DNA sequence: GCATGCTCTACTGCTTCGATATCG
DNA sequence: AAGCAGTAGAGCATGC
């Protein structure tokens, strides 16, 4: 009968020697714990007040086979630890090695659902075993921080969000995986779009347009796709046909620069509908820098040919006057200036009488550096003219 | 475990009328909490020097925590009992130390709930090692200390349910806010006055427990018996004097040679041989030869015949007594060999009288084994382990020689006399407490001089005799006892 | 063909410290 | 004695 059998494996799991029985002897409960509670016809009342008073037996004696024990019959069955819950955060400042991922491998399970975590969280000093260099306590424990978002205020993540973008310079593409896919929400759902609510609802949203910037020159195609099918989507990146030029200015970002003409005539390209040489143009651009700069300046005075159409006097005025400003910031903001694309602003806006009137104390501190001066001072005897 | 250490955390209540005097002008509350905080640290600062001791108040205007909760302030952090620990609290002393405590973190606010016990389990899941016993002793004086609030009633027995399983006790050492134990109050719900155990009654103790040989009997060649030969009256004494530098204030780290062999230099263990003189003609050997010459067997115990218990008589002893218990590494069963000798040899009265060579190279022993039946009662009154028990025998020139020729009787007109004296001064033993006065004003000596405080403390002794209290308990027949029958007069 | 690479547990020793014999 | 720690060395799987 259905009395003793149970407590004979039950009472195999206490015989605590060696490795096979008693891990597996767990594991093989949290099936039939799994199975009796799924299949709720069958009483479980009897089997897990008996396996739950065998872990209370068994946590004083000894730990380590304790949570052992506890990790595998989680491992299939979330519910039994919520009696432990604060004897496993009472034992996470005691164990190091493996056993620290077996503890955080607990707690991810019993936290949707659960309120008052940080608390704890910020007592066993989490942002301290954040930073270490292991890898797998780095990918869950960064897999909790994307199930406990939705629950926190502001206040506190921007302190999670200083330790947690120091992760772009990682090995190990699931890492960084998790690490870009905690910032696509907080970005989607943080947009503070002229609310007039906080200065850290609106600081966060700062330092989550810098990684989703400087992560287009990731060492991971593949993954990068993602992150170009999330900057090309419709009403993110606006895709009339001119305003999306318009607003690859904004996530300029002097990080990348060395790619920006290249990723700028890219996203230009992908709003097609010609397909025969299209194609290995895209493909061409990206791999040598003099034939990108060409395609970029031509598409720059293709649309502004095809805009004297449209978009009345006014309106002209105004396009121009923002864009004269944009290369104007371009100008002062990079760091490390890149030859042919310091020539690339410097010849799209030569060609011009309404984005003339540039910087001469920009141009010139810009093109004594960049080694490009012919194109300078091209540009400011143009000027003086007309 | 064996290297296991015990934890204790001392809560103290200072917020509403604890820091008043309870407009009574005989005791105050805070000053006998610091009082007796200050005792326990000073007695097991000797101890049981290895525990771990801290100290929290809490319902302090300030806060000091690690989580950074409010009103709460943890003053030391879970270590050794320490001087420099006792000279930074003694600072809260009467008076002039409740004014410093008001000037250094104030008193009174609304205290804390539930959140003063997660400072405790915040505290107590820091420390890396086994902890073996955890209580908390809480000083305080309200019993209804949230009457007003039920949620944080329900939230401070939640959270103290929390704490309890986990492993945590508290026994709160209650102060006299009205004196007698009247406050028959329904404080059931948390828990698991008398104050004298944290007052005085252990100025000089020890806590240690090891095996001192772990040898085996064998019997007649082949059936062998494993014991463990526990002490357990061992003559503690004063610990060693380190050296000590004069300026730097370091240890001395001494070294030692031999060289002047008429020549100078230096030597090693070769060159030089023992020797001895006999009158006339010198003997030379080397310590390999000195050593050996006292070799005899093996260690571990001999049987060699069996008596009842009745031809040793009390007048033969010769060291201490040891205890011998059937250990666990040769077989499951030596326990159950040693449990049929126990009761036979019980049974009959009958000892064991065996060899026992205690290690590796020590000339043999003869003792005796005499058994011990265990001892309890209903409240668990343990005062004898069941198991045997060595008494050692004497050999040759142990026993002297007196002068020994003196016999003279006397009269019987004294044995009622006396009788009724030994009446008089007729005391029910002991169980414990006749302390050691060299030892004892040793430690109150050493408390004077890293606690500095005036001079020798208290120095009592009991084991004097008080002549004064024994003239007149004895009575005016000292002199009829004196020249009953004989004068000495001169 | 043996030449290499890789993995878990009993034999050796380490260190504290309490006791014990022994010297002075 | 009481406990820890290492590791030497014999036993699992694939190589000019």
């Amino acid at each position: 009968q259905s009395s003793e059998y149970f407590q004979a494996l039950v009472n195999n799991m206490s015989f605590v020697r060696y490795k096979e029985v008693y891990a597996a002897a767990a594991e093989v409960l949290g099936l039939i714990l799994r199975y009796v509670m799924e299949r709720k016809n069958i009483l479980e009342e009897s089997l897990c007040e008996l396996v739950a008073k065998q872990l209370k037996q068994h946590q004083n004696t000894m730990e380590d086979k304790f949570i052992v024990c506890l990790n595998k019959v989680t491992k299939s069955f979330p519910p039994l630890a919520d009696r432990f819950m604060n004897a496993v955060f009472f034992l996470l400042p005691k164990f190091h090695g493996v056993l620290k991922t077996l503890c955080l491998e607990v707690v991810l399970c019993r936290v949707e659902g659960m309120t008052e975590l940080y608390f704890q969280l910020k007592s066993k000093d989490f942002v301290q075993v954040m930073r270490h260099r292991d890898d797998e306590r780095q990918k869950v424990c960064l897999d909790i921080i994307y199930k406990m978002m939705p629950k926190l205020k502001p206040v506190e993540l921007r302190e999670l969000l200083n330790p947690v973008v120091e992760f772009v310079s990682h090995p190990s593409t699931t890492c960084r995986e998790q690490m870009y896919n905690i910032l696509m929400w907080i970005h989607d759902n943080y947009r503070d779009p002229e609310s007039e609510t906080d200065n850290d609802s609106q600081e966060i949203f700062k330092l989550a347009k810098d990684v989703l910037i400087q992560g287009l020159i990731d060492e991971n195609p593949g993954l990068q796709l993602i992150i170009r099918n999330f900057w090309s989507h419709e009403t993110r990146l606006p895709s009339n046909t001119l305003d999306r030029l318009l607003a690859l200015n904004s996530l300029y970002s002097p990080k990348i620069e060395v790619h920006f003409l290249s990723l700028a005539t890219n996203f230009l390209l992908e709003m097609t509908s010609h397909s025969s040489l299209i194609t290995p143009l895209q493909a061409v651009a990206q791999r040598d820098p003099i034939i990108a700069k060409q395609l970029f300046s031509s598409l720059f005075s293709g649309i502004l040919k095809e805009m004297d159409k449209f978009k009345t006097l006014s309106e002209k005025n105004n396009i121009t006057q923002k864009l004269l400003q944009d290369f104007n910031r371009f100008l002062n903001t990079t760091f490390s200036f890149f030859p042919p694309f310091v020539s690339c602003i410097q010849d799209i806006s030569c060609q011009h009488a309404a984005l003339l009137s540039l910087d001469p104390a920009a141009v010139s501190a810009g093109c004594l550096a960049s080694l490009q001066q012919p194109v300078g001072i091209r540009l400011l005897e143009e000027a003086l003219l007309r | 475990k064996y290297s296991g250490r015990d934890s204790l955390i001392f809560l103290v209540d200072a917020s509403k009328a604890m820091f008043e005097s309870q407009s009574e002008d005989e005791l105050t509350p805070f000053d006998m909490s610091i009082q007796c905080i200050q005792s326990v640290y000073i007695s097991k600062i000797i101890s049981s020097d290895r525990d771990l001791l801290a100290v929290v108040f809490y319902g302090t205007e300030k806060d000091k925590n690690s989580v950074n909760f409010k009103n709460i302030y943890v003053l030391q952090e879970l270590d050794n009992p320490g001087a420099k620990r006792i000279l930074e609290l003694d600072q809260f002393k009467g008076q002039q130390g409740q004014k410093r405590f008001q000037d250094m973190m104030g008193h009174g606010s609304d205290y804390s709930l539930s959140e003063v016990l997660w400072v405790c389990a915040n505290l107590f899941s820091d420390v890396q090692f086994k902890m073996s016993h955890k209580r908390i002793m809480l000083f305080t004086n309200e019993d209804n200390p949230h009457g007003n609030d039920s949620a944080k009633a329900s939230r401070a027995r939640t959270k103290a349910g929390d704490l309890r399983d986990t492993g945590i006790f508290l026994d709160l050492m209650h102060l006299k806010k009205p004196g007698g134990f009247d406050i028959s109050l329904f404080y059931r719900d948390i828990i698991s006055s008398k104050l004298e155990d944290l007052l005085r009654k252990v100025r000089a103790k020890e806590t240690r427990k090891r095996a001192l040989s772990r040898l085996k009997l064998k019997l007649n060649k082949d059936i062998v018996i494993s014991v463990g030969i526990y002490n357990l009256v061992q003559k503690a004494l004063k610990p060693p004097p380190i050296k000590l530098y004069r300026e730097t204030n370091e240890p001395v780290k001494t070294k030692t040679r031999t060289f002047n062999t008429s020549t100078g230099g230096l030597l090693l263990p070769s060159d030089t041989k023992r020797s001895q003189i006999y009158g006339s003609r010198q003997i030379i050997l080397e310590k390999e030869e000195t050593e050996e010459l006292k070799r005899f067997d093996d260690p571990g115990l001999m049987l060699m015949g069996f008596k009842p218990l009745v031809l040793l008589k009390k007048h033969h002893y010769l060291r201490p007594s040891l205890f011998v218990y059937p250990e666990e590494s040769l077989v499951i069963g030596s326990s159950t060999l040693f449990s049929a000798l126990l009761i036979k040899c019980l049974e009959k009265e009958v000892a064991a009288l065996c060899r026992y060579t205690p290690r590796r190279n020590i000339p043999p022993y003869f003792v005796a084994l005499v058994p011990q039946e265990e001892e309890l009662d209903d409240q668990k009154i343990q005062v004898t382990p069941p198991g045997f028990q060595l008494v050692f025998l004497p050999f040759a020139d142990d026993k002297r020689k007196m002068p020994f020729t003196e016999k003279i009787m006397a009269t019987p007109e004294q044995v009622g006399k006396m009788k009724a004296i030994v009446e008089k001064l007729r005391f029910t033993y002991r169980s414990d407490s006749f302390e050691n006065p060299v030892l004892q004003q040793h430690f109150r000596n050493l408390e004077a001089l890293a606690l500095d405080l005036m001079e020798p403390e208290q120095a009592v002794d009991l084991t004097l005799p008080k002549v004064e209290a024994m003239n007149k308990r004895l009575g005016s027949l000292v002199d009829e006892f004196k020249e009953l029958v004989y004068p000495p007069d001169y």
